[PDB]
């Protein structure tokens, strides 16, 4: 009943055509990119403290 | 990154982050693509090699401090089972014969 | 990587403050242990 | 959910691809040969700090017991010294020091 109700849904033009193995990395890259753009002014201070090591 | 974009703009055409009430992922990746071009620039001034943290030194001192912390616990517990129990008995057996 | 380089600098300076307080906070451990020692050396 | 998308989904991927073709190329401008060893050290650094912060407690637990050991040892010797005087002097004279000043 569920298997037929998934097969009965024609290829969704509101979705992204991507293999299921890559779905996690595709979805998480938006949160990860935002967090990296926000941490940017912290990371630049870390790179300026690499000379301490 | 604003102090970047304001005066990249008339070469770096970029669209908005928030468009028709939805987030433009292409604009977020374009922002990341000039955020990362701070990080590579700062490495070219302050990390002109790629500095390595030595994991075997770090784990070696973590192990050895765990062994210091264990030696201190062994001494401190030996004092509190063998030595003080020998001492406090011999004291009380002197006083109760006196 | 940059989280761990930050942590390495913070932890390295924290340890260099903690051992300093163990030497300088009061008498100090480094003082009273030598006062105690010199009693049994005497 | 709530991403801004322009026209055909392949045409949106085509333009996003032209910018991820700069993000991977920038991790190729940013990743040192030791980025993994650095990124793996993260919690070994914190366990070293956690052990050292407990070594401070344990030095401070230990010397506060070595002071007890010293005080206790010295009572064991002083009671042994006292006993030798009380068994080399006459027990009637030692009794006159300790008890005849207090006796009903």
């Amino acid at each position: 009943r569920s298997l037929r109700q998934r097969l009965a849904q024609p290829v969704c033009q509101e979705n992204l055509p991507i293999e299921a193995s890559y779905h996690r990395f595709t979805a998480e890259l938006l949160p990860l990119a935002v967090n990296f753009i926000e941490k940017l002014e912290i990371y630049i201070k870390t790179i300026q403290t690499i000379p301490k090591i | 990154l604003i102090s970047r974009i304001e005066s990249e703009m008339h070469r770096l055409q970029m669209d908005n982050v928030y468009e028709a009430g939805k987030v433009n992922l292409i604009t977020v990746v374009q922002l990341l693509n000039e955020a990362l071009k701070l990080v590579s620039g700062e490495r070219s001034l302050y990390d002109c090699k790629g500095v390595r943290l030595d994991l075997q030194y770090l784990h070696g001192k973590a192990k050895f401090e765990s062994e210091v912390l264990t030696r201190l616990r062994n001494m401190r517990h030996k004092i509190k089972r063998e030595d003080l129990v020998s001492i406090e008995k011999i004291i009380a057996d002197r006083e109760r014969e006196w | 990587e940059l989280e761990s380089i930050a942590q390495f600098t913070e932890t390295s300076e924290n340890i260099v403050d903690v051992v300093r307080e163990r030497h300088q906070s009061k008498s100090t451990l480094c003082e009273k242990m030598k006062e105690l020692r010199q009693s049994y050396e005497a | 959910k709530n991403i801004h998308i322009t026209g055909n989904r392949h045409r949106y991927l085509e333009e996003l691809q032209k910018h991820l073709a700069i993000t991977k190329s920038l991790l190729e401008e940013i990743m040192p040969s030791h980025a993994s060893e650095n990124a793996e050290s993260f919690d070994t650094i914190k366990d070293l700090e956690n052990i050292v912060l407990k070594t401070d407690e344990e030095l401070a637990r230990s010397f506060r017991q070595i002071l007890d050991l010293s005080f206790k040892v010295n009572k064991e010797i002083s009671l042994q010294s006292q006993k030798a005087v009380e068994e080399t002097c006459e027990s009637a004279l030692v009794r006159q020091w300790y008890f005849d000043g207090s006796l009903p």
